C-alpha cells in the first residue's frame, strides 16, 4: 500500500505497475488530477526531445557542418550563430510534424479520442525494430530509462553552459571552478 | 490534501486574484527583462 | 466523470466524430502507420520508398555535378554553368530556367557532390581533448578530475 | 519620411529630449556621495534613459516636430511591427481565451449543477481547456463550419417586436 | 526467361509484347498501363532512331538555306527560329492527327486501339504476320539501342565539342 | 538452449543453425532487433565489399595500372581518394555502384518479403555449386572469408593511418 | 493628440447612437417589459418586481443620451 | 405533445420564448393553458414554471 | 468511409466524385457551411483567371506587343505603365464576360464553370470530357498556387519570373 519509490508515502491511485518505468513515483499526486495517458505522452515527448538534445549538446561540439554559421562548439552560441531562416524552417517543420504524426488530434480533449491510441504511440517504427513480442516491455523501459536520463543531463548541460561559457567536453577538460 | 480545502482554493475570487496575479507577475518580469517594448522590433 | 486531460471529447461536452478507424499493423520505411485506402500499403510501401530513395539518391549524382562540361585543347575540362546555356527562339528570353534553376548550390556558395557533402563543403570534425589526458595534466589542460584532485590536496 | 516626420535617429528635437532627461537625473545625482545607494540608483535610471534613447534611435521610428515617436498604422510593411505585429499577437492571446472560455461554459452546461462549475472551478478541466487554445483558430472555424458554433434563430429567446 | 534472376517475374509482363525479356525491377508496369508504356517506349524509340540518323547526316550534310555549325548539336542554334516553331508544330499536328485528337492516358486508349500502331504502313510491309512479329522485336529493340546511342553521341558531343564520326577518329582523352 | 561460441550464454531465439557461419553468436542480441535477413544481407556486403578492399589494398601494393602512377604519384590506401575524386575515377565509381546498388535495394526489399535469400543474387556463370554440398562448403567459406577480411582490411587501414606505408610495405619494414 | 480625441469623439458617437437606438427599438417591449407600448413612451418604472424595473421606458433612455450627447459635444 | 417531453415555447410575451422546457403535467379538463412546462432557467421573478396552451407549444 | 487525401479522417458528407477535381480534400469543412455548387463556381474562376494570370506573369519576358515595348518586364511596374484607359477597357470586357456568368449563376441551373464555351466540342468524347473536367481544375489549382507565388516573389525582387530565376535571387 506504500510506494516503492517513497516507501514513507502511500502507493499512488492509478499507478499499478502497468507502464514502463512506474515505481510507483508519483508523491505530488499529478496522476490522481490528470490523466495518466496524456501524463505518459508529454513524458515521452520532453524525453525524445531531450534525448536528441544531450546527443546534440555533445556531438555539435565535435562534429560541425561547413560554413562559419556552424562553427560554435558551444551550443547556447549555435544558437544565434546558425541561419535563422533556417531555424525557422526547423520550427516550422516541428509543427508539420506535430500536426500530422497526432493526425489532427493534437489537445487535451481529443488526442486519445480513438481508443486504439496509446500513450507515445504515435506508430513510428521506420526499420520496424519492434518486431519482437516479450522484447517490447524492456524496450519501452529502455526508452524511458534513457529519456528521463537525458531531461536531467540535458537540463544539466544548458545551465552548466550558462555558469562556465563553456562547452560540455572541454569545460569537462579545461574545467574551472566557480 | 483536505479535498474541501483543494474546493474552496478552487473558488472563483481565490482563483481570480491568483490568475491575476500570475498574470501581472508575467507582464512585471517581462518588463523588467526588456523594457521600453514601444514597437515589435523588426 | 471528467478527468482532467483526458482527450476523450465525450467528457469535456465537446462535439465528437463517432467514427474511430482501427489500427493496422503494417508499416512503411518513409511513412506511418495508421489508417489507408485498401492497396495503399502493397502499392507505395516499404519496397516502393526504398526503391525510390534509391532511385532519388542515383540521380542526385548527375544532379549535383551539373554544368556544361567542354573538352579544352589540352584535354582538360571547363566546368561552366548551364545559366549561361542561350536558347535560339523564345524572344528576348535568351537564358532559359535549367536543372541549376532547380538546385542551385552554387548560389549558396556549397560545393555539392554525389555523396552531399563536397571537397570545399566537408563536415568539419575536431577533437575537443585539446591532445591532453584524463588526470595529471602539466599545463593549459585542467580536467574536472584535476580540479576533484587538487581540492582533496589542498 | 512618411508624413513629413524624420527618423528619430537624426531629429534634433529627439537628442533634446535625451539630454534634458540626463540632464534632469544628474542634477539629483550631483547631491549623493558617490557609492552611496542613491547614487547608484540615479545612475542606473541615468543608463537605462541612454540605453531607451538609444534604442529608439536605432529602430526605425519616426518623430515628430515634438521629438517624440509617432507610429504608423496605415498597414504599410516598413511600420509593420508598431501596431499589426502586436495586434497580431493580442489577438491569438485574445482568442484563445475566448476559445478556453466558451469550452469551460459548454462543460460546464453539462455538469450536474452547472452554476457549481461556475461559481467552484474544476481545475483540471480548466486547465484542459487552457491548454487547448495554441489552435484556437482552427478549432474555431471547424467548430463555424460544422454548425456547432452559430445556433439558429429559432432557438434564441427574443423580446416581443 | 527473365532479365532478373534474383527477383521475382513481374506479374503484368506476360511476355505478349515484343521485347519482353521479364525487365520492370521497379516495377513501372504495376502502376501504369502498359499500352501508355509501351507507346511511349514506342515513340521515345522511334524519335532516338531518327535522332541518330540526324547526328550522322548532320555532320557532313547541310542544306545550302541555311549554315552548319561546327557539331550536330551546335547545328541547332544557328537554324532560324521560326523554323524550329515550324518544325515543332507541324510535330504538333503529326501527334495530334495521328492519335484522333486523344493525347491523354485517360482518352488515348479508349477505342482499343495498339499502342505504338498509328497505322503508318504505307509501303506495304505488314501483310506477313510472321514477318510483323519479327519486325516488331527488331523494331522495339533497334528503338532502345537507338536510345542509348543517342544520349551517348549527343552527350560525347556537347563534351568533345566535335561530331561522332569525329570523334570516331583522331579521339583524344579527358586530361 | 545455449550457445554453441560462448557457452555460458542462450541461444539467440533469431538464430537457428540454418544459414553458414551460424555458431550461436550474437551475445549482445542484435538479431533480437533486427531483421535476421536484414542482417545477413548488410553482413554479406560488408564482407564482400571488404574482400575487395583487403585484395585491393594487396595488388595496389604490388602494382599499379598503367598512368595511375602519374596520376597519383607516391599516394598510397585512402591518400589516392581525395586526388581521384578530383579526377573523375570516384565519381564514375560510385555512379556505377550506385546502379548496382538501386537493384540492390529491390533485391534487400524482396528478400525482406521473403522471396529471396539474403545476398543471393543468383551470379555464378561458371558453375561452381553444382552439388548442394560444394554450395554449402562454398558459403561457408565465403562467409568466414568476408568476416576475416573485415578484420584484415579494418587493419590494414588503421596501420596505413598510422605509418603510412601500405599493407605490404609494413610488412617488409617494421 | 488630433487622432486621440477624433477617436474619443468616435466612442462618444456611437455610445449615444448605443443609448437612443435602443432605447428606439426596445421602446415596444423587451424580456423584462413585454407589454412596454402599453405603457406609452413615458413612464416611471413598472415598479420593484422582477428585479426591479427603474428607468426602464424609452423617455429614460432620452435621459441617460442627454448626459451623452452633453459629453460629446463638451 | 406528453409528459416528460422536451418542447420549444411559441407564447411572444413569456421569457422563455423559443428555449426548452420540459412537460411535467398534461391537464385534461377544459382548462385555457392546461400544459404545464417546468424551465431550467429561472425568470426576472425567479419562477421556473409556467402554464400554457397547446399551441404555444411545440416538440422538439 | 475515410477521405482520400487525408486518410486519418471521415470522408466530407457534401463533395462527392462526380465533381470534377475531387479528392476528398476539406480538413476545415467548408462543404458543410457553405453552397457546394457557389464553391465549385468559385474554384473554376479563380482557377481560370490564375491561368490566364500565371501565363501572362511570365509572357512578357519572352516578348511583348509592339506598342507596349517600352513597358516594364517587372509585371508590378506593368500594371501602373497602362494607363487608365486601357485598364478601363480591359474592365469593359471583363465585365461583359461577366455578364453571362451573372446571368447563369444567379439565375441558371447549368453546370458549374459552364458559360458554354466549347467552340471546338472537346467534350464530345466522354472519357475526354472527364479528363478535360478534371484537368481544368488541376491546373487551376496549380496556376493559383503558382500566381501567388509569383506575385509575392515580384514584389520582393522586382524583376519578372525568368528573371530573377536566372538571375538567381532567390533571396530577400
Ligand atoms: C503551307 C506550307 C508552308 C509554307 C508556305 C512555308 C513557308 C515558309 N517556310 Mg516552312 N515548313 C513547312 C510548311 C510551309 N512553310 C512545314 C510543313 C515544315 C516542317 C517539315 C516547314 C519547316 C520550315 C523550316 C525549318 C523553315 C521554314 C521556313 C519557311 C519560310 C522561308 C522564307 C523565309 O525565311 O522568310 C521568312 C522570314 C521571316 C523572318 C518570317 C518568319 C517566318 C514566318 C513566320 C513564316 C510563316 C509560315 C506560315 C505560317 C506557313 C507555315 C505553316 C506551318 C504549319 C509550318 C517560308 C515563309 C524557314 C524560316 O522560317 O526562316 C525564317 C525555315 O528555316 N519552314
Ligand atoms: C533537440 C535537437 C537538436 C536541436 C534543436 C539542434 C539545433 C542545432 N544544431 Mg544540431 N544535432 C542534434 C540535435 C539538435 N541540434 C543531434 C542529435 C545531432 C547529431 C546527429 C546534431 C548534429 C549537428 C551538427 C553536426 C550540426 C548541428 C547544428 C545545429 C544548429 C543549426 C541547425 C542544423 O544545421 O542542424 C543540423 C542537424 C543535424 C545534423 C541532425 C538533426 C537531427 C534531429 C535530431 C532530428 C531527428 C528527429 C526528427 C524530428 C524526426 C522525428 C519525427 C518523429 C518523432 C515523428 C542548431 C543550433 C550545426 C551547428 O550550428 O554546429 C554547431 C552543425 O554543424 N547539429
Ligand atoms: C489598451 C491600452 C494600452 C495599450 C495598447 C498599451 C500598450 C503598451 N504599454 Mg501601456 N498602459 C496602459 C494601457 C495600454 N498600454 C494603461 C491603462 C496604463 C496605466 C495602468 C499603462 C501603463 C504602462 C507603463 C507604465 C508601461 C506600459 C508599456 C506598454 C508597452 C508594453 C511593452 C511590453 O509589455 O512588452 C512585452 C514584452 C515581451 C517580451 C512580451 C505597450 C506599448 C511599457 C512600455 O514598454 O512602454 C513603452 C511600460 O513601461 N504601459
Ligand atoms: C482607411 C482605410 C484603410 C485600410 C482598411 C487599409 C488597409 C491596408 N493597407 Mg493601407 N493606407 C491607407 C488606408 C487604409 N489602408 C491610407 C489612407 C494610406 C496612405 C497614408 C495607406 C497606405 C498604405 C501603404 C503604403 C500600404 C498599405 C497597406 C495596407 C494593407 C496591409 C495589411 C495587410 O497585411 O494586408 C496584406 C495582406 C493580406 C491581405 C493577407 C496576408 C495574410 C491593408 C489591407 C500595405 C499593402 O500591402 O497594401 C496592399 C502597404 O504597403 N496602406
Ligand atoms: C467565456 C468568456 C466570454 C466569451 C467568449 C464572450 C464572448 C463575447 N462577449 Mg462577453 N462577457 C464575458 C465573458 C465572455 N464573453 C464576461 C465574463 C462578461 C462580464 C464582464 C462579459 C460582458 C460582455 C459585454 C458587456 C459585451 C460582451 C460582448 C461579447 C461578444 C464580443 C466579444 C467582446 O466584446 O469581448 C469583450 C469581453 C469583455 C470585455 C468581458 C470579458 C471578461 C473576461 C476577460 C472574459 C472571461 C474569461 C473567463 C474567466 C475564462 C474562464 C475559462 C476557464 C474557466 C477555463 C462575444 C459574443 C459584447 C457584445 O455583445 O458584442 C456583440 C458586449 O457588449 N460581453
Ligand atoms: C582510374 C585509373 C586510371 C588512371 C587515372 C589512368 C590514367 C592514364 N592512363 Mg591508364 N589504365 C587504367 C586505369 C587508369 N589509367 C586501367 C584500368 C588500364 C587497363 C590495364 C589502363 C591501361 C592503360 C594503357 C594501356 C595506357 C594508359 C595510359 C594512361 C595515361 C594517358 C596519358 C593516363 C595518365 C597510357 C600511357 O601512356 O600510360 C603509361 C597507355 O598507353 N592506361
Ligand atoms: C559502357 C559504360 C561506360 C561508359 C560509357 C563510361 C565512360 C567513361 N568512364 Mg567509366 N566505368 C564504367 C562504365 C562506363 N564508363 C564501369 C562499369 C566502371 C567500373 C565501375 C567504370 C569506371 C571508371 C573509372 C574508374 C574511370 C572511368 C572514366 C570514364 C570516362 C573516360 C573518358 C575518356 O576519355 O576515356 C577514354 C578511354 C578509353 C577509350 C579507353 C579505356 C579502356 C579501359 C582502360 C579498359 C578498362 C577495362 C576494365 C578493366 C573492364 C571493366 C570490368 C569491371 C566492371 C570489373 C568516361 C566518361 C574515367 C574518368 O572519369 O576520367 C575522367 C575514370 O577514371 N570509368
Ligand atoms: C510564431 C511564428 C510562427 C511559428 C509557428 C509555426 C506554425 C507551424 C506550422 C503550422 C503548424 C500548426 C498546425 C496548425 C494547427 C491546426 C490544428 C487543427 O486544425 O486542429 C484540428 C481542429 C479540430 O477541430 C475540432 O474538430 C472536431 C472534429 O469533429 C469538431 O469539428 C470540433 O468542432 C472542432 O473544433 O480542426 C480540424 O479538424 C481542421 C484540420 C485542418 C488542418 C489542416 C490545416 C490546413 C493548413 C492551413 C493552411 C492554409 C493556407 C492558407 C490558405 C491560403
Ligand atoms: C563467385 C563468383 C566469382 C568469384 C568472385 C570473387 C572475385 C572472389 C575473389 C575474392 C577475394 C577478394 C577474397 C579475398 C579475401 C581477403 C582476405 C580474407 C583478407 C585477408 C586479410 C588478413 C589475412 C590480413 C591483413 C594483414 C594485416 C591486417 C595488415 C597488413 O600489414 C598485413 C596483413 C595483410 C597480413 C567467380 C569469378 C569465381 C565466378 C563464379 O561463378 C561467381
Ligand atoms: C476553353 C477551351 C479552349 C480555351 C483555352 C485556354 C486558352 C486554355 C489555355 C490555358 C493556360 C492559360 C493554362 C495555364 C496554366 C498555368 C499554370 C498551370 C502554370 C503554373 C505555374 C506554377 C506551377 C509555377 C511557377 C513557379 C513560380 C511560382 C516560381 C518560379 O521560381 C518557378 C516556377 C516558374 C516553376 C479552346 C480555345 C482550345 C477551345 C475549346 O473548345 C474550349
Ligand atoms: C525508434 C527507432 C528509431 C531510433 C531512434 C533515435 C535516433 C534513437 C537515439 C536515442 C538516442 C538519442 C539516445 C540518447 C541518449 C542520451 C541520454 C541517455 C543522456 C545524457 C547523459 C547525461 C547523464 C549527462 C550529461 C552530463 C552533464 C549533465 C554534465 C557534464 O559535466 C557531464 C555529462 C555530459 C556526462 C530509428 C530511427 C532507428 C528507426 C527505428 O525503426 C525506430
Amino acid at each position: 500500500a506504500k510506494s516503492k519509490a517513497v516507501p514513507f508515502l502511500s502507493q499512488p491511485e492509478a499507478l499499478d505497475g502497468s507502464m514502463a518505468g512506474d515505481v510507483g513515483f508519483d508523491p505530488f499526486g499529478f496522476s490522481s488530477n490528470f490523466d495518466l495517458k496524456w501524463l505518459r505522452e508529454a513524458e515521452l515527448k520532453h524525453g525524445r526531445i531531450c534525448m536528441l538534445a544531450a546527443t546534440g549538446c555533445l556531438v555539435q561540439e565535435v562534429v560541425h557542418l561547413p560554413g562559419e554559421a556552424f562553427s560554435q562548439k558551444m551550443a547556447l552560441n549555435a544558437w544565434a550563430a546558425a541561419p535563422r531562416g533556417g531555424m525557422i524552417s526547423i520550427l516550422v517543420a516541428i509543427g508539420l510534424i506535430e500536426l500530422i504524426s497526432n493526425r489532427f488530434a493534437l489537445t487535451a480533449t481529443d488526442m486519445f479520442a480513438n481508443p486504439n491510441r496509446v500513450p507515445g504511440d504515435l506508430g513510428f517504427d521506420p526499420l520496424s525494430l519492434g518486431g519482437n513480442g516479450a522484447n517490447r516491455a524492456r524496450m519501452e523501459l529502455a526508452e524511458i530509462t534513457h529519456g528521463r536520463a537525458a531531461m536531467m543531463g540535458f537540463s544539466g548541460m544548458v545551465h552548466q553552459m550558462l555558469v562556465s561559457k563553456q562547452a560540455p567536453i572541454e569545460q569537462l577538460m579545461h574545467f574551472k571552478a566557480v | 490534501m483536505d479535498s474541501n480545502f483543494l474546493k474552496y482554493l478552487s473558488t472563483a475570487p481565490v482563483l481570480f486574484t491568483v490568475w491575476l496575479s500570475f498574470t501581472a507577475s508575467f507582464i512585471i518580469e517581462a518588463n523588467r527583462f526588456f523594457p521600453d517594448m514601444l514597437y515589435f522590433p523588426m | 466523470a471528467a478527468v482532467g486531460f483526458s482527450g476523450v471529447p465525450s467528457q469535456f461536452g465537446r462535439p465528437e466524430s463517432g467514427v474511430y478507424p482501427a489500427e493496422p499493423s503494417e508499416q512503411t520505411f518513409l511513412g506511418m502507420r495508421g489508417p489507408r485506402a485498401p492497396g495503399h500499403r502493397e502499392n507505395f510501401g516499404g519496397k516502393h520508398t526504398a526503391t525510390m530513395l534509391a532511385i532519388a539518391a542515383l540521380l542526385w549524382q548527375p544532379v549535383s555535378e551539373a554544368g556544361m562540361y567542354r573538352m579544352q585543347g589540352d584535354g582538360s575540362l571547363t566546368k561552366t554553368s548551364f545559366n549561361e546555356f542561350e536558347v535560339p527562339g523564345f524572344g528576348n528570353a535568351k537564358k532559359v530556367p535549367t536543372i541549376e534553376s532547380l538546385f542551385p548550390f552554387s548560389s549558396k556558395g556549397f560545393d555539392a557532390s554525389p555523396v552531399l557533402f563536397g571537397k570545399n563543403s566537408m563536415i568539419v570534425v575536431e577533437d575537443p581533448r585539446d591532445g591532453c589526458g584524463a588526470y595529471a595534466n602539466s599545463g593549459s589542460c585542467h580536467t574536472f578530475l584535476d580540479e576533484i584532485g587538487d581540492a582533496l590536496k589542498a | 519620411d512618411v508624413a513629413g516626420l524624420t527618423p528619430c535617429g537624426e531629429s534634433k528635437e529627439f537628442a533634446r529630449r535625451l539630454d534634458g532627461s540626463v540632464k534632469k537625473l544628474q542634477t539629483r545625482l550631483k547631491k549623493y556621495e558617490a557609492g552611496t545607494p542613491p547614487a547608484l540608483a540615479l545612475q542606473k535610471q541615468i543608463d537605462k534613459t541612454k540605453n531607451r534613447f538609444d534604442r529608439y534611435g536605432k529602430a526605425g521610428l519616426l518623430c515628430g516636430t515634438d521629438g517624440l515617436p509617432h507610429l504608423i498604422a496605415d498597414g504599410r510593411w516598413s511600420h509593420s511591427g508598431e501596431f499589426v505585429i502586436p495586434g497580431l499577437f493580442f489577438l491569438y492571446v485574445a482568442g484563445w481565451i475566448g476559445w478556453v472560455g466558451r469550452s469551460y461554459v459548454l462543460f460546464a452546461r453539462t455538469a450536474d449543477k452547472p452554476t457549481e462549475k461556475e461559481i467552484i472551478i474544476d481545475v483540471p478541466v480548466a486547465l484542459s481547456f487552457v491548454s487547448t487554445g495554441f489552435i484556437w483558430p482552427f478549432s474555431a472555424f471547424k467548430e463555424f463550419t460544422s454548425g456547432n458554433l452559430i445556433v439558429p434563430a429559432d432557438e434564441i429567446t427574443v423580446s416581443p417586436r | 526467361d527473365n532479365a532478373m534472376p534474383f527477383l521475382e517475374g513481374p506479374p503484368k509482363l506476360d511476355g505478349s509484347l515484343a521485347g519482353d525479356v521479364g525487365f520492370d525491377p521497379v516495377g513501372f508496369s504495376n502502376y501504369f498501363d502498359i499500352r501508355w508504356l509501351r507507346e511511349a517506349e514506342l515513340k521515345h524509340g522511334r524519335v532516338c532512331m531518327l535522332g541518330v540518323t540526324g547526328l550522322l547526316v548532320q555532320e557532313a550534310i547541310c542544306l545550302p538555306q541555311f549554315a552548319n555549325g561546327k557539331t550536330p548539336v551546335d547545328d541547332f542554334f544557328v537554324v532560324p527560329a521560326a523554323g524550329l516553331w515550324q518544325v515543332f508544330f507541324t510535330i504538333g499536328a503529326v501527334e495530334f492527327f495521328s492519335n484522333g485528337f486523344k493525347l491523354t492516358p485517360g482518352d488515348m486508349f479508349s477505342e482499343g486501339r495498339e499502342a505504338g500502331d498509328l497505322g503508318f504502313d504505307p509501303l506495304g510491309c505488314g501483310k506477313n504476320p510472321d514477318a510483323l512479329a519479327r519486325r516488331r522485336l527488331v523494331e522495339v529493340k533497334n528503338g532502345r539501342l537507338a536510345m542509348i546511342a543517342f544520349g551517348g553521341m549527343l552527350h560525347q558531343q556537347l563534351l568533345t565539342g566535335q561530331g561522332t564520326l569525329e570523334q570516331l577518329a583522331n579521339f583524344k582523352a579527358i586530361n | 538452449a545455449m550457445s554453441d561460441s560462448v557457452p555460458f550464454l542462450k541461444q539467440p531465439e533469431a538464430l537457428d543453425g540454418s544459414m553458414a557461419g551460424d555458431v550461436g553468436f550474437d551475445p549482445l542480441g542484435f538479431s533480437s532487433i533486427g531483421d535476421i535477413n536484414f542482417l545477413r544481407e548488410a553482413e554479406l556486403k560488408h564482407g564482400r565489399i571488404a574482400m575487395l578492399a583487403a585484395a585491393g589494398s594487396i595488388a595496389q601494393d604490388i602494382f599499379t595500372f598503367p598512368g595511375v602512377s602519374k596520376v597519383v604519384g607516391t599516394a598510397k590506401m585512402t591518400g589516392v581518394h581525395d586526388i581521384l575524386v578530383k579526377q573523375g575515377a570516384m565519381g564514375q565509381l560510385l555512379l556505377w555502384l550506385s546502379f548496382l546498388e538501386v537493384f540492390g535495394t529491390i533485391a534487400l526489399l524482396e528478400t525482406l518479403d521473403g522471396k529471396r535469400a539474403p545476398g543471393d543474387f543468383k551470379f555464378d556463370p561458371l558453375n561452381f555449386s553444382k552439388n548442394p554440398e560444394t554450395f554449402k562448403r562454398y558459403q561457408l567459406a565465403e562467409i568466414k572469408n568476408g568476416r576475416l577480411a573485415m578484420m584484415g582490411v579494418g587493419g590494414m587501414v588503421h596501420g596505413y593511418f598510422i605509418t603510412g606505408k601500405g599493407p605490404l610495405e609494413l610488412l617488409g619494414n617494421f | 493628440g488630433d487622432f486621440l480625441i477624433h477617436h474619443a469623439i468616435a466612442l462618444a458617437l456611437h455610445t449615444t447612437t448605443l443609448i437612443l437606438v435602443k432605447g428606439a427599438l426596445d421602446a415596444r417591449g423587451s424580456k423584462l417589459m413585454p407589454d412596454k407600448k402599453d405603457f406609452g413612451y413615458s413612464f416611471p418604472c413598472d415598479g420593484p418586481g422582477r428585479g426591479g424595473t427603474c428607468d426602464i421606458s424609452a423617455w429614460d433612455a432620452f435621459y441617460l443620451s442627454m448626459f451623452w450627447m452633453l459629453n460629446t459635444i463638451g | 405533445v406528453k409528459r416528460g417531453s422536451k418542447v420549444r415555447i411559441l407564447r411572444k410575451e413569456s421569457y422563455w420564448y423559443q428555449d426548452i422546457g420540459t412537460v411535467a403535467t398534461i391537464d385534461t379538463s377544459g382548462i385555457r393553458y392546461p400544459v404545464v412546462v417546468r424551465f431550467e432557467k429561472v425568470s426576472y421573478s425567479g419562477v421556473n414554471t409556467n402554464n400554457f396552451s397547446l399551441d404555444e407549444v411545440v416538440e422538439v | 468511409e475515410m477521405s482520400e487525401a487525408i486518410p486519418f479522417l471521415p470522408k466530407p458528407a457534401n463533395i462527392d466524385a462526380s465533381m470534377p477535381g475531387y479528392s476528398g480534400f476539406d480538413p476545415l469543412g467548408f462543404s458543410d457551411y457553405y453552397n457546394v455548387k457557389w464553391m465549385q463556381e468559385a474554384e473554376i474562376k479563380h482557377g481560370r483567371i490564375c491561368m490566364l494570370a500565371a501565363l501572362g506573369m511570365m509572357f512578357p519576358e519572352f516578348g511583348t506587343l509592339p506598342q507596349f515595348s517600352s513597358f516594364s518586364t517587372n509585371p508590378l511596374e506593368a500594371f501602373y505603365q497602362v494607363g487608365p484607359a486601357g485598364w478601363g477597357q480591359i474592365l469593359l470586357f471583363i465585365g461583359v464576360l461577366e455578364s453571362f456568368s451573372y446571368e447563369k449563376v444567379f439565375y441558371g441551373d447549368s453546370a458549374p464553370g459552364d458559360l458554354g464555351f466549347d467552340p471546338l466540342r472537346m467534350s464530345s468524347n466522354a472519357a475526354s470530357a472527364k479528363h478535360y473536367a478534371r484537368a481544368e481544375v488541376m491546373n487551376g489549382r496549380l496556376a493559383m498556387i503558382g500566381f501567388s507565388g509569383m506575385l509575392h516573389h515580384a514584389i520582393l525582387t522586382k524583376q519578372g519570373p525568368i528573371t530573377q530565376i536566372v538571375e538567381q535571387n532567390f533571396v530577400p
